[PDB]
C-alpha cells in the first residue's frame, strides 16, 4: 500500500519482445494473427530473361528441334548441336519440302531428352537409282536442294527396282534413323516418278516393322509444292538390324542419329537469353529457387520450387506480436 | 494461445527489449533494469529456424516432363495429360496451403510454450519468498539486489538463505 | 459457513454427444459434430445453374452427324450434354476411328452450330439415301452429309476447294463409303477402286475403301468410316476424290468451351444445384462426397470414405 | 486432454450450463449461484467455427475431364485412365482422414486449454485468499457475497481487501 | 537442509518417467534429431529374395512370354488353358515359332494378364475352297513342321483362293476374344504361290468396329528361316453381336476365342526364382513383408502392398523423449 | 517440450523404472520405495500403440496397375506414363515425411504433458502440506510412513488429517 517500494522486497516482471510494426499470417486457430516476423514462401517473380551459366541453352531462333533435326536449309547452322534445354520460338518457320510427322510430338520428345543432334553418315548403297533428289520449295543458297540429312531417291532410266538394303548395329548405343515416303499429288506423277501404280515402304529391325504406302491426291500448294513427305523413325538396338525394303516413294536415311539417355529438353519461349545465374527455367525465364514453392509458370526444367496455385504464403518466423500501449 | 501466457496473463510484449525474445524487468532499491534470457530465447530460435527443412526435401532436379500447353485439340491424349497435371498441381497447392497453418501454429504455441516455461522455472526457485502478481510479475518478500536477482536469472537463487525473512514478510 | 465460500470452475456437456476420431483416439465423445462427406443424391439433375441438354435417344456424335431421329437436336448448344444408356443409332451404319476424341472436342466446344457451305460437285449425283437410314418413311441419309454417286455412266475425279476466311476454326465432318461388293462399287461409283483425300496446308489424310461384308444392320451390309478435319482461319480445305466419297456439307464452329458431356439414366428437372453426377445433382456444402467420381461443376472432392466427422464442440463428459 | 482439465481435474461437465460452453458455480452467504464465463466461450467457438475454410480452398468449378467408365475392352491407354483417377481418389482420401483427425486433436486440444486458463486466470486473481480443493473447486477463505463472486467474474477482485481475513482463516 | 539422517516426521515424493540406456533418434516438427525411449521402423527395404507360392496363384512363364504362351509357340504348349494371379515373365524367354509383330503388343498382353486366363474354345469355322493347318520349318513341334496353336494358317486350294466370309455370333454372356493374323510374304513369288491374288486383304468385323489390313510383300530380317512376317491383331466381341471375316488372301485365321473374365491378375517381369512362402505383396525382387506402412524396395507391386517412396528409412517414435541418467 | 517437464523439471529420467513408463519415489521412516503410475502410463501408451492406423490403412489390396519400366524408347504415351508414377511417388513420399514428424511431435507433447498431469495432480492432493523443492520432487512437512504414500499413490490422501502438523513443520 505504502506508494514507496519496501527495501525489503523487490519485483521481478518476465515478459517477451514485441515490434512496432508485425506481419499477418495464418494458423489452424485464427484466419489472421500478427506476429513478429514472416516469411515468403511463394516465388512469383521471373528474372524476364533466361540464364545461360548454368544449363547449356540453345536457342533455336527461326527454328524448330524437329527442323534442326531433318536439315532444312536456314537450321545447317545448327547441324551437330547439342544442349540441356533447346528454346523453340513461336516466330519459327519451315522452310524446305511440306511435310507432315504422324506422331510429331513423340519424335520431338525422343530427340529433346536425347540432347544431341550427332549424325553419322553411313554408306548405303541404292542400286538402280538416282539419288538426291531436290526441289523448288527447298532451296540451299539459290539451288533447288532437299533436307540434308534425307535421300529422296527417284528412277534411273525406265525402272526403279525394288530397293533392298540393310545396316547392322555393331556400336554399343540405340541408332536412330529417320527417313519418309513422299505422297504424290497424281497417278501420273506417281508414275512419273517411281515407275511402279503402287509404292511401297517396309522398313524393318528383327523384332519390329513399320509398312507405309504413298497416298495419292491434289492438296493446298505450299512453296509450289502440292505433293507432301511423311516422315517416320525407327530405333536400332545393339545388335539389331535395320532392314529397308521399297519398290517407290522411299526418301531414304543417309545415316544415324545418335541416342542417348539424357536430362535434355525442350521448351517453348519467346523470352531473351542472357548472362546470369539460375538453376530453374521457366518460360518466363530463370527464377530464384531459394523458396520451397513458385506461382510463375507449372512448365520448369531444372531445380525448381514447386509450382502452385497460391500466390503468397507467409510462414512466421517469429512469436505473436502484442504491442504495447 | 494454448498456454495463455502470450496474449494472455503477460498483458503485451516489450518493443524495448532488442537482445532476446524473452527476458525479464526488475526493481529493487538499486533501480529498474532489464535483461534478457539466452536459453529460452535460443529454444525457441533453434525450433524455428529453417523449419520447413524438417519436412520439405531439398529441391532435385527435373528434367524432360510432358507436355502443358497445347496449339491444336486433340482429344483423348491431350485431355489425359491436362487432367494428370491440373491432379498434380491441385494436391501440391493443398498440401503448401496446410503444411503453411500447420507450422504456423506449431510456431505461435511453442513460442508462448517457451515464454509459460520461463516463468514456471523462475516460480520453482523462489518457492515459498514470493507470490505472482498476475501479469507475470513476482512480488518477492525480502530484499533482493542486484546480485539476487542475478542469481535468479542464471539459476543459482539460493530460497533457504532469504525464506525466514520472506515469510516474516508475507505473513506478519 | 459464512466465513468461507466455494468456487467452482466448469464446462458444459450435453446427455447426448457424438462420436469422433483424433490423432489420440480412435473414438472420443465430443457435445457436436458434423458430417463432412455428401453421401446422397437428388435422385435428378437440375437444370437452372448450367444448360443441361437431353439426349433422349441420341448420342452427341448422332446428333452431330444428324441421324433422323436426332433431327431434334439441330444447332443446340450446352453446358452439359446428358447421354442415356438406351440411346440408338438408326441411319446408316458407321463406324469413326477415335470417336472418343472426336466426342471429346465436340462435347468440349459446347455446340452444334453447322454452317452449310455451297460446295459443287460437278458431274456426280448428290444426296444419296438408304434403306438404312429412313425419315419420314422415306429412305434417307445423315442430314450433315452428301453421298455422292455416279451420273449417267460417269464418275470424275472430284477436285473442290473451300479457303477459311473466318476468323475461327472450322470443323469438317466427312466420310467414305465402303461398299459390300465389287458389284456395288462399279454401279455406284464406275471406278473400281475409289479413293477420298482431305487436306490442308499442315494435314492430309487419304482413305481407300474396303470392299467386303460386315454383319448386316438394317439392311446394310456396307459400312461409312467417318473422319474430321479442322481448318485453321487462313487456311483451305481441299478435297479430291474419284469414288466412294461422303462429303460434307458445311462446317462446324468449334469454340474454347467449358462444356462437357456425361452418362447418366436420372431424370432431368428444376432444382437449384452447383454439381451433377451420374447419379443425380448433389448439394455442394460438404468438402468431400462418395455419390461419384464422375462430376461436373462446382463440386465436393470424390473420396472413398461414406462418413467423416469433424468436431464442433468439446470433449463430452456427461453427468452421472 | 494434454491439459488435464476437461476429463481430467475438472470430474465431468455441466448439463445445466447452458449460456456458455465454460463457466462457474457458487456456494456462499447468499446461496448458490452459476454464471456462464463469456470470453472463454467466444474464444473456443470463433477457433472452431468454420475451421476447415482455414485450410480448405472454396470449392470451385471443374468442367470437362477423362472418362472414368469404359463399355469396352482397350488395354494400355484405359489402364493408365484408371491408374490416374485412382492415384487421385486415394490421394485425396488421405487427404480427408488425416485432415479430419488432426482438426479435431486441435478442437480437443484447445477446448481443454480454454478450460485449463480460465481455471489459472481465476487462481491468480484469489492470490492468498483461496486454496485449489481439487475437481476445479477453490475454497474462498472468506466471506464472498455475490458482489465479491461477481467481481471475480468480470476480473476486479481486490485480492489485498480480505488478505488479513484470508490468511487468518488459513494458517490458524 | 543437510541432516545425514533423513528426519522421521517428514517425507520426499519424487515423481519421474522412465529412461533407457540405448535409446533412439527420430525426428519431429520442432528438431531435426531427439532421442526417444523406442522407435519403429516404417520402411520395408528387405525383399525375401524370392517370389511367395503360396497366397496368390503365381505361374511362372519359364521360357514363354505370357503373347506366346495365347499364340500357342510349340514350347509354350505346357501353358494351355493355363490360369493366374501373377504370370512371370523371365528375361531369358524367346520366341521359336514363325517371326511375327504385335501392333499395340502392349495392350494385348495387359488385356490377357488382367483377365487372367488362357481358356480357349474352338469353334466350327467354315474355311471353304482354301487349305487349312498350314506348317512352317520355323515352327517345329516335335519332329514336325507346325505352327502357333491357336491359328489356322489358310493356303490355296487347287488353283485357287475364293473371297472367304465367315460369320461366328457370340450367344455367351461374357466377352470373346479372338486372335488373327496376317502373312507379309517376303516375295512376290510367295504371294502367288500361297494366295494366287498378287494382293491380300483381311477386314475382320462386328456390328460396331472394323479392322482391315493389307500385307506388305518383302524382306525383313532372315528370322528362323523367314523374311516375311505374320502381323498379329485381336477383336473382342461383346455378348449379342457377331464377328465376321472377309478375306481374299494372306489370312491367318482364328480357331475360336478365349473367354475374357473381369479379373483381379496381373503379369510381372522378374527373374527371382519362386518357391514356397507365404506373403501378400509381390515385387520383381520377391515377396516382401507387408507388416510396414511403406517400402522402398520396388514401385512394381502385386497384392495387398506398401505404399512405394523414395525414402529408404522412417522412424517413428514409439516412447517418450529419452533423457539418460 | 511444451510442458516443460521430461527434460526439463524433470532432470532426467529413471532406467530402474521398469514396470510403468510414469511414477513414484519417495523416502521416510521406513526407508525407500519406487511404484509406477499405472493410470498415466496406460493413457500414453493406448495414444502410442498402433497410432498411424487412425490416419492410414495398413496395406492396400491392388492387382492389375501400369507398366513402369521399359525395354523401347517410344515418347508421348511412355512420358506420360513415367510422369505419373514419378507424379504419385513424389506426393506418398511428402505424405510419409510429414506424417512422421507430425506423428512424432505428437508423441513427444502428449508423453511430456502426461508426466506435468502426474505431477500437477500428485500437488493438487497434497494442498497445504508438501513443497514443490524443484526437479520434481515434494518435500512433505509431516510423518508419512508407506500406508500415508500408498493413499497419495491411489489418489485418497486426505490432507487435513495432516494439516496442523504439516503447517507447524512448513512455517518454523
Ligand atoms: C446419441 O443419441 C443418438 C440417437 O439415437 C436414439 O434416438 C433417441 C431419440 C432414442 O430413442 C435412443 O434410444 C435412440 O437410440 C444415438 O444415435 C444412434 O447410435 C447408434 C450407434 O450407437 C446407431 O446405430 C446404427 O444404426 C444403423 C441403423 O440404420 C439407420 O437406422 C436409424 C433409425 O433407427 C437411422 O436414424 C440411422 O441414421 C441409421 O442410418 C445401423 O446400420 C448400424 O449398424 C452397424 O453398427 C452396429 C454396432 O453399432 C453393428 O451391430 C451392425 O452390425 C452394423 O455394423 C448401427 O446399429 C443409430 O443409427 C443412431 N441413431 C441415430 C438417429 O443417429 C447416439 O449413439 C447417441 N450418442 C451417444 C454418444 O450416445
Ligand atoms: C484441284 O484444285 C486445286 C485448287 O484449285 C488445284 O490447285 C491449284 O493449281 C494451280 C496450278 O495448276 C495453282 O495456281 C498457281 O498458283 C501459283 C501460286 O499462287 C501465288 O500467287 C497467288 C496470288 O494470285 C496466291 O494465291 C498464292 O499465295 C501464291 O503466292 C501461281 O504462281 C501460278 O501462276 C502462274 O501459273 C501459270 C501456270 O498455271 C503460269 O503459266 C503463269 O506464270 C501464272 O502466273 C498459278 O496460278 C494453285 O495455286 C493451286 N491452288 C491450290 C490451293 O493448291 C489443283 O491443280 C486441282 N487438281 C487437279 C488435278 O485438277
Ligand atoms: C457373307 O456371309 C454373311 C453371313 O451369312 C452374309 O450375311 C447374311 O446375309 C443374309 C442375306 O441378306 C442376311 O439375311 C437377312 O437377315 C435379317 C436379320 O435377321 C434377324 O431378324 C429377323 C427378323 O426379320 C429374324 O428372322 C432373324 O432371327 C434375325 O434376328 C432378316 O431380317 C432378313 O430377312 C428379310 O429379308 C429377306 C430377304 O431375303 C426376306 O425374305 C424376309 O422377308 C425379311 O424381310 C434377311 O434374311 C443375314 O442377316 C446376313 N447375316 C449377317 C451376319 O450379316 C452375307 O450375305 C455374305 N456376303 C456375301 C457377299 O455373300
Ligand atoms: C534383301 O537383303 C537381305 C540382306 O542381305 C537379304 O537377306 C539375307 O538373305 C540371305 C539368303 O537367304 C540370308 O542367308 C541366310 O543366312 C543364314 C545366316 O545366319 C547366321 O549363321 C550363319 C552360319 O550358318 C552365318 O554365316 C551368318 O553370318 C549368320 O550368323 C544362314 O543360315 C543361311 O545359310 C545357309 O544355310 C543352309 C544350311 O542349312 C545352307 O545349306 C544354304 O547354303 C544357306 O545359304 C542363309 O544363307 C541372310 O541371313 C539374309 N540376311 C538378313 C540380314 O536378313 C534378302 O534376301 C534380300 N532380299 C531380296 C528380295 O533380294
Ligand atoms: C452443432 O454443430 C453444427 C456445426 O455444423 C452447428 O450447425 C451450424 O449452425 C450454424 C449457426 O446456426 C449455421 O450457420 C448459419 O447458416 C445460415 C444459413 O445457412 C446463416 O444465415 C447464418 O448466418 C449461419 O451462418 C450452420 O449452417 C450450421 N451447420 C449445419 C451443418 O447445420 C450447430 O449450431 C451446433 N450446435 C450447437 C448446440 O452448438
Ligand atoms: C428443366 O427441365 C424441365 C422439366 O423437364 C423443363 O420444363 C419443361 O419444359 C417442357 C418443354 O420445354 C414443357 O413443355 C411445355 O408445356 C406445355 C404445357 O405444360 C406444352 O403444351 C408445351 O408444348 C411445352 O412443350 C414442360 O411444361 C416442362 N415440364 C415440366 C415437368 O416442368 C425446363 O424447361 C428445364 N429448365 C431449364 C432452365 O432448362
Ligand atoms: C464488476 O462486478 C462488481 C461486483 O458486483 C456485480 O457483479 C457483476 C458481475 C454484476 O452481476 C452486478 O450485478 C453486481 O453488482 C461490480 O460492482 C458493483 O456494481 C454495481 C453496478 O453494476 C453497483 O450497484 C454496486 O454498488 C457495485 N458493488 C461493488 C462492491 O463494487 C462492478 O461494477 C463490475 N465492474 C465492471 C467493470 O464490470
Ligand atoms: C488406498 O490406500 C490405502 C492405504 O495404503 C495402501 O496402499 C495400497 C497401494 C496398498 O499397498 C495397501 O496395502 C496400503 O495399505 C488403503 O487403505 C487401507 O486399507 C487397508 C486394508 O484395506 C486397511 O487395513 C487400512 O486401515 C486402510 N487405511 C485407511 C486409512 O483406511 C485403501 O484401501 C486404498 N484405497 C483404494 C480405493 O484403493
Ligand atoms: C508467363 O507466360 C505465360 C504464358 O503466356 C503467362 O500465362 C498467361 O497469363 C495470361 C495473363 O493472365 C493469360 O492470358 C493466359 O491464360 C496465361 N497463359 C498463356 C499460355 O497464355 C504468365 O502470366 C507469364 N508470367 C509472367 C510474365 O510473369
Ligand atoms: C450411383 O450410381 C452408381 C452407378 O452409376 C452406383 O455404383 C454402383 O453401386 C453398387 C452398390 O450400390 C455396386 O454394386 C455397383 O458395382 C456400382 N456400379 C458402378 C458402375 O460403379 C452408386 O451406388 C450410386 N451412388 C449413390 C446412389 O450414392
Ligand atoms: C523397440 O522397438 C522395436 C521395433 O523397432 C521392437 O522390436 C521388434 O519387435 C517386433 C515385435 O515383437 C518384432 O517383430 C521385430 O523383430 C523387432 N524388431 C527389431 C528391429 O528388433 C521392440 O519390441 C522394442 N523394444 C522394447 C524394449 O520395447
Ligand atoms: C510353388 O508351387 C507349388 C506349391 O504351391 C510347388 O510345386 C511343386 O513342388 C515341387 C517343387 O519343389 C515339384 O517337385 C512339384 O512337381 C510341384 N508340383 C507340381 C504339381 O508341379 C512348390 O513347392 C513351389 N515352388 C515351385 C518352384 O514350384
Ligand atoms: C550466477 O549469479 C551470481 C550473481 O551475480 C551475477 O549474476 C550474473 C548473471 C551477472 O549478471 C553478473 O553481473 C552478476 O554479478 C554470480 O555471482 C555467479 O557467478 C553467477 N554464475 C554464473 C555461472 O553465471
Ligand atoms: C547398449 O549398447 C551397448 C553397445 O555400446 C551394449 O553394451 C548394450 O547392449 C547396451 N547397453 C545396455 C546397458 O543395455
Amino acid at each position: 500500500q505504502n506508494p514507496i517500494s519496501n527495501n525489503n522486497t523487490a519485483t521481478l516482471c518476465l515478459g517477451h519482445h514485441a515490434v512496432a510494426n508485425g506481419t499477418l499470417v495464418k494458423t489452424i486457430s485464427d484466419d489472421q494473427i500478427e506476429v513478429t516476423n514472416a516469411t515468403e514462401l511463394v516465388q512469383s517473380i521471373s528474372m524476364g530473361k533466361i540464364c545461360n551459366n548454368s544449363y547449356r541453352i540453345l536457342d533455336g531462333r527461326n527454328c524448330t528441334l524437329i527442323d534442326a533435326m531433318l536439315g532444312d536449309p536456314h537450321c545447317d547452322v545448327f547441324q551437330y548441336e547439342n544442349w540441356d534445354l533447346f528454346i523453340e520460338r513461336s516466330s519459327a518457320f519451315s522452310n524446305c519440302y511440306p511435310y507432315d510427322i504422324p506422331d510429331y510430338a513423340s519424335l520431338r520428345s525422343i530427340v529433346a531428352s536425347s540432347g544431341t543432334l550427332e549424325f553419322t553418315a553411313e554408306g548405303f548403297t541404292w542400286t538402280g537409282v538416282t539419288q538426291n533428289g531436290r526441289s523448288g520449295a527447298c532451296k540451299r543458297g539459290s539451288a533447288d536442294s532437299f533436307f540434308s540429312r534425307l535421300n529422296w531417291l527417284t528412277k534411273s532410266g525406265n525402272s526403279y527396282p525394288t530397293l533392298n538394303v540393310t545396316m547392322p548395329n555393331n556400336k554399343n548405343f540405340d541408332k536412330l534413323y529417320i527417313w519418309g515416303i513422299h505422297h504424290p499429288s497424281s497417278n501420273q506423277e506417281q508414275t512419273k516418278l517411281y515407275i511402279q501404280e503402287s509404292g511401297r515402304v517396309t522398313v524393318s529391325t528383327k523384332r519390329s516393322q513399320q509398312t507405309i504406302i504413298p497416298n495419292i491426291g491434289s492438296r493446298p500448294w505450299v512453296r509450289g509444292q502440292s505433293g507432301r513427305i511423311s516422315i517416320y523413325w525407327t530405333i536400332v538396338k545393339p545388335g539389331d538390324i535395320l532392314m529397308i525394303n521399297s519398290n517407290g516413294n522411299l526418301v531414304a536415311p543417309r545415316g544415324y542419329f545418335k541416342l542417348k539417355t539424357g536430362k535434355s529438353s525442350v521448351m517453348r519461349s519467346d523470352v531473351p537469353i542472357d548472362i546470369c545465374v539460375s538453376e530453374c527455367i521457366t518460360p518466363n525465364g530463370s527464377i530464384s529457387n531459394e523458396k520451397p514453392f513458385q506461382n510463375v509458370n507449372k512448365v520448369t526444367y531444372g531445380k525448381c520450387p514447386k509450382y502452385i496455385r497460391q500466390n503468397t504464403l507467409k510462414l512466421a518466423t517469429g512469436m505473436r506480436n502484442v504491442p504495447e500501449k | 494461445g494454448i498456454f495463455g501466457a502470450i496474449a494472455g496473463f503477460i498483458e503485451n510484449g516489450w518493443e524495448g527489449m532488442v537482445d532476446g525474445w524473452y527476458g525479464f524487468r526488475y526493481q529493487n532499491s538499486e533501480g529498474t533494469g532489464q535483461a534478457a534470457d539466452l536459453k529460452s530465447t535460443q529454444t525457441a530460435i533453434d525450433q524455428i529456424n529453417e523449419k520447413l527443412n524438417r519436412v520439405i526435401e531439398r529441391t532435385n532436379e527435373k528434367f524432360h516432363q510432358i507436355e502443358k500447353e497445347f496449339s491444336e485439340v486433340e482429344g483423348r491424349i491431350q485431355d489425359l495429360e491436362k487432367y494428370v497435371e491440373d491432379t498434380k498441381i491441385d494436391l501440391w497447392s493443398y498440401n503448401a496451403e496446410l503444411l503453411v497453418a500447420l507450422e504456423n501454429q506449431h510456431t505461435i504455441d511453442l513460442t508462448d510454450a517457451e515464454m509459460n516455461k520461463l516463468f514456471e522455472k523462475t516460480r520453482r526457485q523462489l518457492r515459498e519468498n514470493a507470490e505472482d502478481m498476475g501479469g507475470g510479475c513476482f512480488k518477492i518478500y525480502h530484499k533482493c539486489d542486484n546480485a539476487c536477482i542475478g542469481s535468479i536469472r542464471n539459476g543459482t537463487y539460493d530460497h533457504y538463505i532469504y525464506r525466514d525473512e520472506a515469510l516474516n514478510n508475507r505473513f506478519q
